[PDB]
């Protein structure tokens, strides 16, 4: 693949870039999963039940 | 020379983990040992962090574990890792042992390696029992009662041992506080025995699936088996994760979510699954003393295999009769466990007594007879006079 | 240093094998080899071999023990049903 | 179990034409099911070597057989690790599956047995 | 063992929290609390559940505060050392009907109603069992069964003879959200509520599992590839023998 | 060869304890290390047996120790052995360190040996603090409070560390339960560090009082130093026995027989005696951050001695100026401790600040200057041109 | 085996010392020697020597520090007595 040779150019990815990418991943991945999860369970959540109560 | 060789601490690491010459042909069955070290680490780390929140008083122990489950951030993860990890520790230990059985790893010159292994197994069984008691559910109390009573079978001074182990008239506060203290200790003795295990491993190196010398073709531990270990480390973690998050109580007993009650033994009492084959063996003998002797002997008889294996080749890979009877042994062992999970009722009592016989007959009778026959078959099939 | 017991394994350069002569080995860098989309086409009718040899050693002991288990269980079920309470009285004590 | 003892039992069977015609076919079929010939091994390559008898025996093996055993063992490990068997034309044939190390082993066992006998001889006056 | 002594196998109902991706239904939890308060709490403690854990799960911060303050708890003694009481706060645990075990046995023919904080995990069958028990009282015992005085028959209980009578009847509760309070509906709700009591971490636990299993799966598939690469030189290695003269 | 040599486990014992070549001339100052191993064993054994009776809950901890004192058979012996043994552990450690200082044992090629020693010392200090907190007397509570607060001096994230260490708003139940769990753990890490200490010792062997090579005249460990060790082992036990039975509370603080009170700090609060020199050093700096930095630096500056000792001979035996200033250092250290035991009052504050200076000046200034002068004096006293 | 860093100590037979020649040593069995009622008469005016050399290295630093301690203490005592409360006000803050 030539997508690799544009960014890292035949060299391996270095720890600093790996560590930095990991911090980014952690946040992005968590939001993607929480979103899917809360959506898949629409109706059942406390979020959804509170919308039908008021006192 | 390279620093990894010259330095006093690093050279240990180098000779055990980096440059250590491995036989080229060892298969994934040789990955279980690293998985056992990993298990030992998971149990120790999660136990120490839980100990920070645990109270060993018999009034507080069960609630202090509910407190870990409910109030401690990620507490349920620690507890479920510990409990399910103990089970996974046994699954992998049985496989590590079964591997040794199949490939003749107990043979000379690795007898010391095998014997130290049998000690670790006894210590690991005792450690898990001590931990199980610390929950102080119903299964905890009666497990502690039944197992401390094993020693009452000892001639004359047996009931004295038991009251000394209890610290009183019955399983009480003294008992649970000392069982926690002991549960904390023994993992570190197991760690020291693992080092002794690896020391005996190092002087002769691993065996291999062919059962012959590995000296003609070694490749270094580093790279090849470091990354090969990684494959099974992740698979192990994946499966442990499926239990911890999706099915955390499937390998335990519902009665241990009931606080221990000294006046009532549940009708539904069943030992932990990894203790069932041994339980069945004891239950098959309708005598108190002989029941506990035979059960202990079922562990010690592992020590006899270097002497009763009469074969002239190491391992079962090229042995048709030995392979067949090995799998008779394995599935007989599973049956013993299925009998342990059953009621003391008609078909089961007899089946358990016959399976018990088959268990001992394997080491003492089948292996010596069959390995002798296979010796002779190998000879007369090639010699023409 | 402190002495040493003789073993059956040495180290690189003195492994303790026999003297080797006449054997020549060849290999090629992983870097120069086909990225792992090879296996299959060449290697999946290949493997699934090593268990044609083996499956009988596993299956026949498994079969014996599964049959023996199923039988004893179905018998216990009969014994504790209405139909079998007469046989139960017989075989029990 | 010593090779002296395996030879005793085996030769008794091999001579008496009652047993010889009964067993050898069983033994022949056992050897084929064993499968070691498909890896390019001879049975004698399979003998566990980590003991003084087998080290004496291997020491006494002529050079050319020694280099050959070394190749067969290395070739077996390489094939094992690739989860293949050899091409069938490379298998060891029954004519080749000779007990080449057996005579050296038996010789060493006898020498050893005599030393043990002589170290423990009693005397009568 | 006889079927009566074992008890009837509880069947598998389609609980909305069954399945790896499924949270509790929090409306059912809310309702189940009401059924607990109005029916069960008269005999059953719930000792391990603190008021605060309800907030954000089944009730609002305000609702729970009102509920807790309806109960009195022991307070610290005054300046002079005489005992005194206190309305409940969110830090308090849901109080039980009886002061001690002996008083609980007295009010139930000598039987002890278990605490329900863990009851879903402390029984084989879980939700299926609890539900089936509550909806499984026959109007009359099967013919020939001689029930002890004060006992009730229920096929799902081991031995058939249980010291709790049927307590759920149609429309004995007025659901605050309009739902028809049939007995099987009320059973479905408390049972959902009691599963939450026993497993409060349920929804979050499964969310974390989803992340953990995705990362570990990937790491597994990845390591296979990396291993094969690192082994390719060794796996395709070739030997030749030329016997020495 | 002899079995003690050929066996995998026994050969370790043989090379460390039996055949290990010792310099013929080492004196009784080289007996302290075995006394430290003995101390470590006494602390671990007595602690485990007490743990069997101890409750870490903040409501129960003090009473559970009174229970060990009153109700446990020989319980007062276990507790007094543990408490007085901790003190004896420090007495002997200071002597072991002072020995190293005097004889240039920190020098090349034993720098690694010395550095691992400094780590053990830090770990031992942390271990004793964790144990002291477990009593939960008045000194326990405020010791835990003051010492966890050391970390609040850390820029920006310091109060976050402290609340994390506490497990809440103040030193409470979470705190004492985790400090017991940690007190149980760290002794085993110290044991692993002692093994690393003995590994570095083994490759170069002991030094000797002359400071020169021992290679020309060794005698085996076994017999000579095994029985020489025995002499000081018994003397050590005799003296420890005199305290444990006749004067068990002389080395402690009366305030720790009062249950901890979060609202009241006694006017009579004084650190444990073995922590007093370091306490004095901190108290001498009228700034929070710099107080805790300087105190930690008083331990780390031990690491600097291989570089600031400029001499060309190992040890002080034949060095008139170095001997004199060594004893200035020792008695300066005792003064620091006597200042620590005193009130923050006029003469004492200044004396402590000057003694603090002398402490650091020894490593950084006196030793480099004096060892250079002695180098030159040795030269011009013999060379005639 | 696994290699090894060069050190400054070997083992029996190769300790790493220089080659020794010309030195001859003699000794006599402990069994053949006088039971331990010897020392004294021959050896007690002997020892108590090694601390004639040393006592000044210990005593003079000890003296300096004991004097310095006694002085500061007696001064603190004065400061907190009646007679010294005037000086106390001066030296304090
Ligand atoms: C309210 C709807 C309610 C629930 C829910 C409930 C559940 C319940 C369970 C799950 C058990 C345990 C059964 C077992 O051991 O498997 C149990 C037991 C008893 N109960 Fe109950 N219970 C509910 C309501 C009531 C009420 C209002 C009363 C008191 C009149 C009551 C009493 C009891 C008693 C008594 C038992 C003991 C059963 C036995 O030991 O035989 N319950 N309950
Ligand atoms: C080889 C190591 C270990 C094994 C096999 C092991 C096994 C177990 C088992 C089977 C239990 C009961 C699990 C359950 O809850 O059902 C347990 C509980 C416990 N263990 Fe361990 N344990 C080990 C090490 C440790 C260590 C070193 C500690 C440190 C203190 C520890 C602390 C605890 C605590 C606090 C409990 C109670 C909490 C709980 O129930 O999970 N364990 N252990
Ligand atoms: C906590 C437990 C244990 C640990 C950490 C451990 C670890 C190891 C390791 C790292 C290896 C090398 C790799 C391998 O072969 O898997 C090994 C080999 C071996 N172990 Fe264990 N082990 C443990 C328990 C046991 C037990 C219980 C037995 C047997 C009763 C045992 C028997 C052996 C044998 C015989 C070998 C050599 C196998 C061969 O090379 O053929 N081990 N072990
Ligand atoms: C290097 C090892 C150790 C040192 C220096 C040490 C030191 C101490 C100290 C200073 C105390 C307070 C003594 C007092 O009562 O005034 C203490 C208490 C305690 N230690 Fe340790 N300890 C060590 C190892 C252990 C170990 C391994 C355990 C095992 C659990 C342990 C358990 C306890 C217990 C139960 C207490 C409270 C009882 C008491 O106050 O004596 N200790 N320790
Ligand atoms: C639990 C603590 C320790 C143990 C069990 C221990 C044990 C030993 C042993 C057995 C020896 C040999 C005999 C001797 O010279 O006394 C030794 C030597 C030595 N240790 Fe330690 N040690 C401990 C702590 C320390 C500390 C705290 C330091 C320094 C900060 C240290 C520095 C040294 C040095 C430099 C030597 C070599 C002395 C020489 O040969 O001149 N040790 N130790
Ligand atoms: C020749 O054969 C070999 C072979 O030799 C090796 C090494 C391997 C590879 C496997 C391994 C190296 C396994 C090694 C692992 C161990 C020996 C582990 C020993 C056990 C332990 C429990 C370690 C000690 C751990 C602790 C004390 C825990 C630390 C605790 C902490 C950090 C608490 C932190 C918390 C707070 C609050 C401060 C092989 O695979 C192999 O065959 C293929
Ligand atoms: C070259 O220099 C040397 C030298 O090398 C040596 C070795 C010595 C001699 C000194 C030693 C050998 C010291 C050795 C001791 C250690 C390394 C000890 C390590 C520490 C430990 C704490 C051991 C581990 C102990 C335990 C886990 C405790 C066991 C617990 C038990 C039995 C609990 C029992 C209770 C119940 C209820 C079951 C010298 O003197 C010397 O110079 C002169
Ligand atoms: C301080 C430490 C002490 C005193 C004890 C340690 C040593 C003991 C052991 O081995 C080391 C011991 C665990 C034994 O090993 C033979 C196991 C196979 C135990 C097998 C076992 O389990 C049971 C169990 O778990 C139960 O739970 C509910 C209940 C049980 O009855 C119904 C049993 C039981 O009847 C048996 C035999
Ligand atoms: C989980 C583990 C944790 C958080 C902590 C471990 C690490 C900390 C240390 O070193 C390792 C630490 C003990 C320190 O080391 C520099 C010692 C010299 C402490 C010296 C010390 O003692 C006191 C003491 O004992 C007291 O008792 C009543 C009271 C005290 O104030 C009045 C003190 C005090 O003011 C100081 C500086």
């Amino acid at each position: 693949s030539s997508l690799y040779k544009t960014f890292f150019k035949r060299n391996a990815v270095f720890v600093g870039t790996i560590f930095a990418g990991a911090f980014v991943f952690q946040t992005v991945f968590d939001t993607a999963i929480t979103s899917w999860y809360e959506n898949h369970n629409k109706g059942k959540l406390w979020k959804d039940v509170k919308a039908r109560i008021a006192a | 020379m390279a620093f990894r060789k010259s330095n006093v601490y690093l050279s240990l690491v180098n000779s055990y983990i980096i440059d250590s010459p491995q036989p080229s042909s060892i298969n994934y069955w040789w990955n279980m040992g690293s998985l056992l070290g990993l298990c030992l680490v998971i149990q120790i780390v999660t136990g120490i962090f839980m100990a920070m929140h645990y109270s060993s008083n018999i009034e507080l122990a069960f609630s202090s574990v509910e407190h870990i489950m409910r109030d401690v951030h990620n507490g349920y993860i620690l507890r479920y890792l510990h409990a399910n990890g103990a089970s996974f520790f046994f699954m992998v230990m049985f496989m590590h042992m079964a591997k040794g059985l199949y490939y003749g790893s107990y043979r000379s010159p690795r007898v010391t390696l095998w014997n130290v292994g049998v000690i670790i197994f006894t210590l690991t069984i005792a450690t898990a029992f001590l931990g199980y008691c610390c929950v102080y559910g119903q299964m905890s109390h009666w497990g502690a009662t039944v197992i401390t009573n094993l020693f009452s079978a000892i001639p004359f001074v047996g009931n004295d041992i038991v009251s000394w182990l209890w610290g009183g008239f019955s399983v009480s506060n003294p008992t649970i506080q000392r069982f926690f203290a002991l549960h904390y200790l023994v993992p570190f003795i197991i760690a020291a025995m693992v080092i002794m295990h690896l020391m005996a491993l190092h002087i002769h190196g691993s065996s291999n699936p062919l059962g012959i010398t590995g000296n003609l073709d070694r490749i270094p531990m580093h790279s090849y088996f470091i990354f090969k270990d990684l494959v099974t480390v992740f698979l192990f973690m994946l499966i442990l994760a499926l239990f911890v998050f999706y099915s955390p109580n499937t390998l335990g007993h519902p009665d241990n979510y009931i606080p221990g009650n000294p006046l009532v033994t549940p009708a539904s009492i069943v030992p932990e699954w990894y203790l069932l084959p041994f339980y069945a063996i004891l239950r098959s003998i309708p005598d108190k003393l002989l029941g506990v002797i035979t059960m202990f002997a079922a562990i010690l008889v592992l020590l006899v295999l270097p002497f009763t294996d009469r074969s002239v080749v190491r391992g079962n890979t090229f042995k048709v009769l030995s392979k067949f009877f090995f799998f008779i042994f394995v599935f007989n062992f599973v049956l013993l466990g299925q009998i342990g999970a059953c009621h003391v009722e008609v078909p089961y009592v007899l089946m358990g007594q016959i399976a018990t016989f088959i268990y001992f007959a394997y080491f003492l009778i089948i292996v010596p007879v069959i390995s002798t026959i296979e010796n002779v078959l190998f000879y007369i099939g090639r010699v023409n006079k | 240093g402190p002495p040493s017991g003789k073993t059956y394994m040495g180290w690189w350069g003195h492994m303790g094998g026999p003297k080797q002569k006449g054997i020549t080995s060849y290999a090629v860098s992983p870097y120069a080899q086909k990225p792992l989309q090879g296996i299959f086409h060449n290697a999946v009718f290949n493997s699934f071999r090593r268990f044609k040899s083996q499956f009988l050693y596993v299956l026949i002991p498994a079969g014996i023990y599964w049959y023996w288990w199923k039988n004893g269980n179905e018998y216990n079920e009969f014994l504790y049903s209405k139909a079998g309470r007469e046989e139960l009285e017989r075989v029990n004590v | 179990q010593s090779f002296t003892s395996i030879a005793r039992i085996g030769d008794y069977i091999l001579k008496s034409p009652v047993l010889s015609k009964l067993c050898v076919p069983v033994a022949n079929q056992f050897i084929n099911l064993a499968g070691y010939k498909k890896l390019g091994l001879k049975f004698d390559d399979l003998i566990a070597e980590e003991n003084p008898i087998m080290q004496t025996a291997l020491r006494r093996l002529p050079e050319d057989e020694s280099y050959a055993r070394a190749y067969r063992i290395i070739r077996a490990h390489q094939t094992e690790l690739t989860h293949h068997l050899l091409p069938r034309n490379e298998w060891i044939k029954a004519q080749e599956d000779v007990p080449y190390l057996l005579p050296y082993i038996l010789e060493a066992e006898a020498a050893a047995k005599e030393k043990d006998e002589l170290d423990n001889i009693e005397v009568s006056k | 063992m006889t079927a009566a002594e074992h008890g009837l196998h509880a069947p598998a109902y389609a609980w909305s929290h069954n399945g790896p991706f499924e949270t509790f239904d929090h409306a059912s939890i809310r309702r189940g609390y009401q059924v607990y308060r109005e029916v069960c709490a008269a005999c059953h403690s719930l000792d391990r559940v603190a008021w605060r854990t309800l907030v954000g799960v089944s009730h609002t911060n305000e609702e729970v505060r009102n509920m807790a303050e309806e109960f009195e708890y022991d307070d610290e003694p005054d300046e002079q050392g005489n005992p005194k009481k206190r309305p409940g706060k969110l830090s308090d645990y849901i109080p039980g009907p009886y002061p001690n075990e002996q008083a609980a046995r007295a009010a139930n023919q000598g039987a002890l109603p278990p605490d329900l904080s863990l009851i879903v995990k402390a029984r084989h069958g879980g939700c299926d069992y609890i539900f089936s028990l509550l909806t499984g009282y026959p109007d009359e015992p099967p013919a020939g069964v001689a029930l002890p005085p004060g006992s009730n028959y229920n096929p799902y209980f081991p031995g058939g003879s249980i010291a709790m009578a049927r307590v759920l009847f149609d429309d004995m509760v007025e659901y605050e959200d309009g739902t028809p309070a049939t007995t099987s509906q009320m059973a479905k709700d408390v049972t959902t509520f009691l599963n939450w009591c026993a497993e409060p971490e349920h929804d979050e636990r499964k969310r974390l599992g989803l992340k953990t299993v995705i990362i570990l799966s990937s790491l597994y598939l990845l390591s296979i590839w990396v291993k094969k690469f690192k082994w390719a030189g060794i796996k395709t290695r070739k030997f030749v023998f030329n016997p020495p003269k």
